RNA sequence: UCAUCUAGACAGCCGGACGGUGGCCAUGGAAGUCGGAAUCCGCUAAGGAGUGUGUAACAACUCACCGGCCGAAUGAACUAG
């Protein structure tokens, strides 16, 4: 026993006094969205959707790691992760204020509503946006006063995204789709 | 090399039962009956005691022993189907041209019509075979469900439909409107 | 706050557009230390120090890039304060 | 109104396989060896959401 | 030929972004190399200046010895019929 102590006989043994519970599942989301918000108070969060080393655990049986884990006891198949966090949830709405410049999401996912935001002039040259033959964007300009000739809806929810349609369209510095709740349980003993 | 004797266990519950002729197999259970012909490789079956049928073969190569587990999969899957039922949920998706699907009986045939698929205007027909039924899924938008006892018939029908709803001469990754499976399960749950 | 920035990904709203910090992963240190930080941080960056500010570092010892873990006085003197960006009172060693 | 006599033979052949997203390159199902001309066609394969 | 197994690993899901990542071009603006050099440390289960990288960087995401039941041969590179 040389390296295993640094995980079992070190971290868990020095923090075998936790009674919090934050069970989350990354089914299909931008991983860093949940990761940075689990962090920010960095150094107290690490995903550990584990593996099957419980035969060895029972061989060395003297853990008593989480007695509050008796709820999904017939779920020995892709179990949730033994992650240790004891953070508060009354911090984001008072301590941190006026961020407003975070990074957008993957840029490409499906939006909830069909919205066309009005574009303001900036004084730049046209870029590499000569790929729109399929559906396109019929528009007309007349010194700022823009006029759309026909509307197009591209896709609904429940379908994967294209490849080269996220270059110079969303130039407002807005995250297109984070806006959701993904969590299995949030308890304290 | 030359595995002189290799076998595989297969279980059967008490409610159902099976009768094996020289080469034909016939399962019977609460949901119904089923039959199948095994004139393909000729491997032996041996009863033990009302619950355990051992499939067995003697002296063969890997090509000759692979058929053993293949027929094990065939028989245990089909008895699972006749004792538990199978179902396939497929979904519709459309970009701008919504689909129009319907079921139409004529001369005891029961075909299915598809319309407004990318703007076509003469019938896209497809037939259905026995032992399987379909109901348009209530309280949910743009789905269909096949349900039956066997698996080869229903899977072939679903594949036939999802292959018929194909398009050419358009962009190869922008157009993704058609029909495709989504869920594969049983008519019952955990039984 | 701070001109330094680490990777991030959070939500957005209100049609925002500003040139400020995007809430990096190490702003709790700035919150617990003194307010001023944007100033005297042009080019001079200190890779030295030996200061212990808040006595709730047992939790940061775990996986906040754990400095020492076992030896309480082998690498703590080299990592703590060196990883800190509180003050630039004297510049004598990098 | 169009007729199947024209629609079928217009859309009969074999446009159907997986799709790529990154570097504008999907690869077919079969596998002999590496991607280059001496070899060709890697061993990637996966189902698709909708046939294109 | 070479490495692991009854001191029981494979095929049934995950992520790793502390300082450098705010590194240089006639003192009102250049946040991980458009026009050119370089990829290590204290850290030592997490803990990278990256194969690709939104206005002609300021707002950059995916992935790496680690971790939940059962129970036995599997993995890699070559040789010729
Ligand atoms: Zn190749």
């Amino acid at each position: 026993r040389e390296k295993k102590a640094e995980y079992f006989a070190k971290l868990r043994e020095y923090l075998e006094e936790y009674k919090s519970l934050f069970v989350v599942g990354v089914d299909n989301v931008s991983s860093q969205q949940m990761h940075e918000v689990r962090k920010e108070l960095r150094g107290r969060a690490v995903v550990l959707m584990g593996k099957n080393t419980m035969v060895r655990r029972a061989i060395r049986g003297f853990l008593s790691d989480l007695p509050d884990f008796e709820k999904l006891l017939p779920f020995v198949k892709g179990n949730v992760g033994f992650v240790f966090t004891n953070e508060p949830l009354t911090e984001i709405k008072n301590v941190i204020v006026s961020n407003r410049v975070a990074a957008p999401a993957r840029a490409g996912a499906v939006a909830p509503e069909d919205i066309w935001v009005r574009a303001v002039n900036t004084g730049m040259e046209p870029g590499k946006t000569s790929f729109f033959q399929a559906l396109g964007v019929p528009t007309k300009i007349a010194r700022g006063t823009i006029e759309i000739v026909s509307d197009v809806k591209v896709v609904d929810a429940g379908n994967k995204v294209g490849q080269s349609e996220a270059s110079l369209l969303n130039l407002l510095n807005i995250s297109p789709f984070t806006f959701g709740l993904t969590v299995v349980q949030v308890y304290d003993n | 090399m030359k595995y002189i004797q290799t076998e595989q266990q297969i279980e059967v519950p008490e409610g159902v039962t099976v009768s094996i002729k020289s080469r034909i197999v016939k399962v019977v259970g609460p949901r119904g009956t089923l039959t199948k012909n095994l004139k393909h490789i000729d491997v032996t079956f041996t009863k033990v005691n009302n619950q355990l049928i051992k499939v067995a073969v003697h002296n063969g190569g890997r090509k000759h022993v692979a058929a053993l587990r293949t027929v094990k999969s065939l028989v245990d899957n089909m008895i699972t189907g006749v004792t538990k039922g199978y179902k396939y949920k497929m979904r519709y998706v459309y970009a701008h041209f919504p689909i129009n699907v319907n079921i139409v009986e004529k001369d005891g045939a029961k075909f299915i019509e598809v319309r407004n698929f990318l703007g076509d205007k003469k019938i896209r027909n497809v037939p259905v075979r026995d032992g399987v039924t379909i109901e348009f899924s209530t309280n949910v938008k743009d789905e269909i469900v096949l349900s039956g006892n066997s698996v080869e018939d229903v899977s072939q029908n679903a594949a036939d439909l999802q292959q018929i709803c194909r398009v050419r001469n358009k962009d190869i990754r922008k157009f993704l409107d058609g029909i495709y499976v989504s869920h594969k399960g049983f008519i019952t749950e955990d039984l | 706050k701070g001109i330094k920035v680490t990777v991030q990904l959070k939500i957005q709203n209100r049609q925002a557009a500003a040139s400020v910090v995007p809430s990096a992963s190490s702003l709790v240190i700035t919150a617990l230390k003194e307010p001023p930080r944007d100033r005297k941080k042009d080019k001079n960056v200190k890779h030295s120090g030996n200061i212990q500010l808040d006595e709730i570092i047992e939790i940061a010892r775990q996986m906040r890039d754990k400095s020492f873990g076992r030896t309480l006085a082998s690498v703590t003197k080299e990592i703590l304060g060196t990883a800190q960006s509180v003050g630039c009172r004297v510049d004598f060693k990098n | 109104i169009i007729e199947p006599s024209l629609k079928a033979l217009a859309s009969k052949y074999n446009c159907d396989k997986s799709v790529c997203r990154k570097c504008y390159a999907r690869l077919p199902p079969r596998a002999t060896n590496c991607r280059k001309r001496k070899c060709g066609h890697t061993n990637q394969l996966r189902p698709k959401k909708k046939l294109k």
